[PDB]
């Protein structure tokens, strides 16, 4: 808190399950790379169900 | 005959009181062990250097050499 | 009936017990009172004549 | 048989290190943090050191 | 230590006399005071000059 | 948002957060800080260049 | 001294330590009374049910011999009302509904209040998960063992109070209802005619009681996660973890019910000595180091599973109704539950 | 040298293991050269040929009872005729293999009270380190007691002071907001009686 | 080790044997999962005890 600007970045609950913050351009780019890499799997996981 | 049988038993009861006291007799250090230590002859004589087992008959010092 | 007293001493308590009582004033340096204390001390050493 | 009993020794280790983690505030080894440094630093050796390599090779 | 009759045939060191002879306990995680602060390892990667310095382990 | 004069006894307003405050599972770190405070904050500007 | 032991008891000095809330804390309400009502109460109820689902399957599967099946609903329902209409089922409704009354007042009550009292105090973690389970491991297990023979008697009951029923009039006992033959047996057959070879129910009694027991509170407890984190009803999950521990303990407790049928029902060979020597323990044994596990599970849903597995399931569900799993959970350091309050919030 | 005692017909009470019925340790040799297995017929298939015999009907589910055949008892050792097989005649005896192979070491199994000890070794392992070596400290296993009243002393234990604290206006206000839960004991003469909902257990006496 | 995954991406360090409160939840879950693997050690030695009760070939 900075005055109103409420300055604070994290607001990490209990249970927090993925990164702590998305507010830094680092962790956003993190995220989005991480879905999409466990976007590409499907063919090669539909592969493995059928053997 | 004599050295042989000497360091059998010393190497087994060594052995059975290092397992022991390393296993079953390490929740008292003060009980199960002694603080020992002897220094250089160039440094003055250390607290722990005396002869254990006679804590309460001589207190044990010696003249520093260089 | 002799013992090693403080070879006793170690017997009844193994290590971590919990023997600390108000009723013993052996059983604590909290629990024995000052006026034993002051009683023990109360007498004076000589002093020694240096003659020699 | 030897490495049972230091497979054993390396649980008991990570069970106190699971055990200073369970809730912070530090409920098993009660603020002393030496104390804790030394039990995961002899888990870490006599794990990698003194269980598996015993074990295997 | 009050009776050198019983202190003078006994094969053991003083310690006796200095190992838990007082009820006064202090259990509060701020006031741990460790047997010294460079009593400590530097996990089981020796990572210096934390481990290579008596000053700091 | 004001500093008005308070008629409450500071010291046990601290006192009674200190000995019993309210909690649950899930708690953000905001509101929830035991290891990550300190008595001075490091204050940078943004969207520029810090060596 | 009273006799060649003396419990010398002693006083100590206090002791205490920085917190006070995931150990041994005995709840207030866990006196015997208290125990012993809930217990009596959810094993009354769960047995009632269980009897006469036994009750109704059984003579439904007597009906079915001399007639055929239902083919559509229209004949369901009229089958189900004939099943309703039969003079076998009312007298089997009355005498398995004093059963019930006997088994979940002495036998599954006795198993509740046993929990209850010995893992009433083990408190749970604030915000986490009872993570010290291994410590309820002992103490659900001497339950099981001190409530294993506590069903044998009535359970061998029922079974001469069936068989009296089933000889010639000249070989009859006369029992009028079941609790005349609970009563009557002890003073004609003598005690021991109620436990008598009794391996296999007592081993299955402690099968089932541990299973059911710690599976449920385990689960209530580390998939807690389920309805806590990720918001879900808690009450489908409640039920599926209720009927996963009763599966469970099905599996569990069943095999040790084969040795009957292993014994006294497998034909034998003539001129050979009886396997198992008519002892139901070395069968035990034998069925434990066996090595294909499907020989002693045949008939699993045919003899057993229908006949215990809703009790259980409806054990689970009333006990955690009523409160006989519900564990103390205190914030570790706000309170009551900390020592060492100046760390609490630095 | 028959004592009818170790003859398991005319001594009773020499219990049998039916695990073992068909195998008899003592009479192993070693090697092994027992032929305890061959063709089974008639038990489900026929030793009889009625591959075109029109008028009968094979039914294999039909199989009669046989007598059950154990899982092979392995071997019990010998300790007198171990020990003796397997000394050596110091200084007077070769350092040769003999030539027949029945001076192999075979390996015999023996009791079962050392693996008894070893089923509950993590058991005792973990007992002996944490409970006979008191670690991590000797209150940590206990059950948990509060201290009693002000103990040891009032900087640490500031009962009363927390007291008077949750009694005031300024303590009342602060449990008006909600943010402050609720007292958890009472004074009630010298001593402090944690309520029941603390869930906590009583402080002990000061013996 | 799956809620040890769960902390290493909410930031939380390695040989700290306190941490923020945010973080006990998941630790918790992590310490059982320890005492699960304990259990399976058990049954590990147990097996071993009745394979010698078994004595089959
Ligand atoms: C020691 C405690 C821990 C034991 C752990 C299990 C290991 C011991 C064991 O298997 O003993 C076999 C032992 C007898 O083995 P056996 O010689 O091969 O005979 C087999 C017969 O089926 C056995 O049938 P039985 O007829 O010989 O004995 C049944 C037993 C009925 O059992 C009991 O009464 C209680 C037995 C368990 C007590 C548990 C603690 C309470 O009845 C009696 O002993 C007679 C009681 C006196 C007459 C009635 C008196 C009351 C009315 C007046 O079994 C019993 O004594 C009953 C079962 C108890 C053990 C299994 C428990 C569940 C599994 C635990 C794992
Ligand atoms: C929480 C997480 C846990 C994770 C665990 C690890 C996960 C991975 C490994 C999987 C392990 C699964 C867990 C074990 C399952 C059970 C093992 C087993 O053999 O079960 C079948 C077994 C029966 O089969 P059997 O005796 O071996 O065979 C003779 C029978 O006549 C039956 O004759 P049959 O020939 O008709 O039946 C043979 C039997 C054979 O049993 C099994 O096969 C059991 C295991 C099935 C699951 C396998 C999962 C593999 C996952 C691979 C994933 C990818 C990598 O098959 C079945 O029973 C049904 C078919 C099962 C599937 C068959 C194919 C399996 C492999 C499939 C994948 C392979 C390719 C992977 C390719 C990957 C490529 C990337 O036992 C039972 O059904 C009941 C067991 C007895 C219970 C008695 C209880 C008495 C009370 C005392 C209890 C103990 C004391 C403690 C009491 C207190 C407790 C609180
Ligand atoms: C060391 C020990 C280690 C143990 C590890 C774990 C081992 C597990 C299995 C051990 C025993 C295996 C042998 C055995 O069971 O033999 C008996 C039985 C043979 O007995 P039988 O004499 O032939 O039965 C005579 C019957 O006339 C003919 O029967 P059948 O041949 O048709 O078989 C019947 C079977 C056929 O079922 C299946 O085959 C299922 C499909 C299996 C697919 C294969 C496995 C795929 C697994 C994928 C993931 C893992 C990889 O039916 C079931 O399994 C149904 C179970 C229902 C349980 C319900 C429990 C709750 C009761 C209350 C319900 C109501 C709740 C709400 C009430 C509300 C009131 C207000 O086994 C089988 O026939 C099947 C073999 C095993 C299949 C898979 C077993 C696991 C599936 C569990 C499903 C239920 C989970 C809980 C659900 C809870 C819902 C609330
Ligand atoms: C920090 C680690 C430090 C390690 C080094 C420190 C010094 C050793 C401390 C630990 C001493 C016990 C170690 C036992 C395991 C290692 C030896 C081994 O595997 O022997 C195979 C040998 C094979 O026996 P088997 O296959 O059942 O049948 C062979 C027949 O007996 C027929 O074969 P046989 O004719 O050769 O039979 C002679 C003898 C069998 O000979 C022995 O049992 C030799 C035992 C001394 C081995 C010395 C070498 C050092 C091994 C250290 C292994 C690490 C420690 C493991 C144990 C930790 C907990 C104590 O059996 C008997 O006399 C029957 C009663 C034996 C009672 C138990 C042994 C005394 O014995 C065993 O496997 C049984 C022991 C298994 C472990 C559980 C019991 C541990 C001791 C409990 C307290 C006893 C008092
Ligand atoms: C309490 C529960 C007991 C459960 C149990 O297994 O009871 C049966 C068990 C008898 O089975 P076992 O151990 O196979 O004894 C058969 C004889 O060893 C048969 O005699 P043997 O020809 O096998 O002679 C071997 C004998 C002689 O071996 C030795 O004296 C080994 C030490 C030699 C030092 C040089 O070793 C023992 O008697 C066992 C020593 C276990 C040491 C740990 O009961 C007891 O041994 C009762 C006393 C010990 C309870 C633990
Ligand atoms: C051999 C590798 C190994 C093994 C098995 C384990 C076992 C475990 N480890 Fe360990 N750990 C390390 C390697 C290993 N660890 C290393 C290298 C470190 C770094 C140390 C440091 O940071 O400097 C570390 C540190 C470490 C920490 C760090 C603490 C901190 O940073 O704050 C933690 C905490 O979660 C942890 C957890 C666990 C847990 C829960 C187990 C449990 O899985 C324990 C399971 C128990 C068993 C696996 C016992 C085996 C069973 C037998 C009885 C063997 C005998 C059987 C036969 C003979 C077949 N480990
Ligand atoms: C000369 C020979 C000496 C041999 C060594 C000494 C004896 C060893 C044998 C001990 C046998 C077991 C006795 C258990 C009695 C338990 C009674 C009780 O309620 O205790 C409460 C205790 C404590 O429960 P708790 O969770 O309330 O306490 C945690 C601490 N506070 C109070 C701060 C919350 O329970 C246990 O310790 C669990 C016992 C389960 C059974 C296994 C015992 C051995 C392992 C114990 C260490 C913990 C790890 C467990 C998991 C791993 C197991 C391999």
């Amino acid at each position: 808190m900075w005055g109103n600007l409420w300055t604070e970045a994290s607001y990490q609950l209990n249970f927090n399950i993925g990164f702590s913050s998305l507010r830094s351009d680092v962790l956003i780019h993190l995220a989005q790379w991480q879905y999409w890499w466990w976007f590409w799997f499907a063919l090669i996981w539909s592969f493995y169900y059928f053997i | 005959l004599s050295f042989v049988y000497l360091s059998y038993r010393l190497a087994w009861v060594l052995f059975a009181y290092v397992l022991i006291y390393n296993h079953f007799l390490l929740g008292d250090i003060g009980k199960t062990f002694n603080v020992g230590e002897w220094d250089h002859r160039l440094k003055p004589s250390a607290e722990r250097d005396y002869p254990t087992r006679y804590e309460s008959l001589y207190i044990l010092d010696r003249t520093q050499k260089w | 009936q002799e013992r090693e007293w403080i070879f006793e001493q170690e017997r009844q308590n193994p290590g971590y017990g919990e023997y600390f009582f108000k009723d013993v004033p052996l059983s604590a340096e909290e629990h024995f009172n000052d006026l034993a204390r002051g009683e023990m001390a109360k007498k004076k050493f000589e002093k020694p004549n240096h003659e020699f | 048989y030897f490495s049972m009993v230091t497979g054993l020794s390396g649980a008991a280790l990570a069970t106190m290190i699971r055990l200073e983690l369970a809730h912070p505030g530090s409920p098993f080894f009660k603020g002393d943090s030496l104390r804790y440094l030394q039990v995961v630093t002899a888990h870490g050796l006599i794990m990698v050191f003194f269980v598996v390599v015993p074990i295997l090779f | 230590l009050m009776m050198w009759k019983t202190m003078i045939n006994y094969p053991e060191s003083f310690w006796y006399a200095a190992s838990r002879v007082v009820q006064s306990r202090r259990k509060k995680v701020f006031v741990t005071k460790c047997s010294a602060r460079t009593l400590t390892t530097a996990g089981w990667t020796f990572i210096t000059p934390f481990s290579s310095n008596i000053k700091y382990t | 948002k004001l500093l008005k004069q308070s008629i409450y006894d500071q010291t046990t307003q601290y006192k009674l957060i200190k000995k019993n405050k309210k909690r649950g599972e899930l708690i953000p770190v905001t509101l929830a800080r035991r290891i990550l405070r300190t008595k001075k904050t490091l204050v940078l500007p943004a969207h520029v260049n810090i060596t | 001294m009273f006799f060649e032991l003396e419990d010398i008891k002693r006083r100590h000095s206090l002791y205490w330590d920085i917190y006070n809330v995931q150990g041994w804390v005995r709840r207030p309400d866990s006196t015997l009374y208290n125990n012993v009502k809930r217990g009596v109460t959810a094993g009354v109820v769960a047995s009632l049910v269980q009897e006469n689902i036994t009750a109704l399957v059984e003579n439904c599967k007597l009906l079915a011999t001399k007639y055929e099946k239902p083919q559509n609903l229209r004949q369901a329902a009229t089958f189900m009302k004939e099943v309703f209409k039969l003079e076998n089922y009312r007298k089997a409704v009355w005498n398995r509904s004093q059963y019930a009354l006997c088994i979940g007042t002495f036998d599954i009550g006795a198993r509740l209040a046993t929990f209850r009292w010995l893992n009433n105090g083990w408190q749970r973690v604030f915000a986490g998960f009872e993570f010290n389970f291994v410590r309820k491991i002992p103490t659900t297990m001497l339950a099981a063992l001190f409530t294993a023979p506590f069903s044998v008697p009535f359970e061998l009951a029922r079974m001469a109070y069936y068989g009296d029923k089933t000889f010639p009039k000249e070989l009859q006992r006369g029992y009028s209802s079941y609790l005349s033959a609970l009563a009557r047996i002890p003073f004609e057959e003598g005690p021991y005619f109620l436990f008598k070879n009794s391996f296999p129910l007592i081993i299955r009694n402690f099968f089932q009681t541990f299973t059911l027991f710690y599976t449920y509170d385990f689960l209530k407890d580390k998939a807690s996660f389920a309805w806590r984190v990720g918001e879900q009803n808690e009450y489908a999950c409640k039920m599926i973890i209720a009927g996963i521990s009763t599966y469970l303990a099905a599996v569990f407790s069943y095999p040790w019910m084969v040795t009957r049928e292993m014994v006294d029902f497998w034909p034998k060979v003539p001129g050979a000595p009886c396997t198992f020597n008519g002892n139901y323990r070395k069968a035990a044994v034998w069925i434990w180091y066996h090595e294909f596990s499907g020989n002693y599970f045949a008939g699993f849903f045919t003899k057993y599973f229908w006949k215990a597995s809703p009790g259980m399931f409806l054990t689970l569900m009333l006990a955690d109704k009523v409160g006989l799993f519900d564990q103390t959970t205190v914030d570790n350091f706000g309170g009551a539950g900390n020592n060492s309050w100046e760390d609490t919030f630095v | 040298e028959y004592d009818w005692r170790d003859d398991p017909k005319v001594n009773k009470d020499i219990e049998e293991d039916i695990r073992d019925r068909g195998w008899h340790p003592e009479t192993y040799d070693f090697p092994y050269t027992k032929k305890h297995d061959d063709w089974v017929f008639d038990v489900t298939m026929p030793s009889q040929n009625y591959q075109t015999d029109l008028t009968v009907n094979i039914h294999p589910e039909n199989k009669k009872m046989h007598v059950m055949k154990q899982v092979m008892r392995q071997s019990y050792w010998d300790a007198e005729h171990d020990m003796a097989h397997e000394y050596d005649y110091e200084s007077e005896d070769l350092d040769f293999q003999c030539e027949s192979f029945k001076s192999q070491h075979f390996r015999k199994k023996g009791p079962i009270s050392q693996y008894l000890i070893l089923g509950l070794l993590p058991i005792l392992y973990f007992g002996t380190e944490f409970f006979y070596n008191h670690y991590p400290d000797e209150d940590y296993w206990r059950v948990a007691h509060p201290p009693p009243l002000d103990y040891p002393d009032t900087d640490d234990t500031d009962d009363t002071e927390t007291f008077k604290d949750y009694k005031s206006f300024t303590g009342r206000r602060m449990v008006d907001t909600g943010i402050v839960d609720p007292l958890w004991y009472d004074i009630r003469e010298g001593k402090k009686v944690y309520y029941d909902w603390a869930g906590v257990n009583q402080p002990m006496e000061d013996i | 080790f799956v809620p040890l995954f769960y902390l290493g991406f909410s930031g939380m360090p390695r040989r700290i044997h306190d941490y923020p409160v945010v973080f006990m939840g998941w630790h918790s879950m992590s310490t059982t999962g320890h005492f699960i693997t304990l259990v399976g050690i058990i049954f590990f030695f147990l097996m071993m005890f009745d394979s010698h009760i078994e004595r089959r070939a």
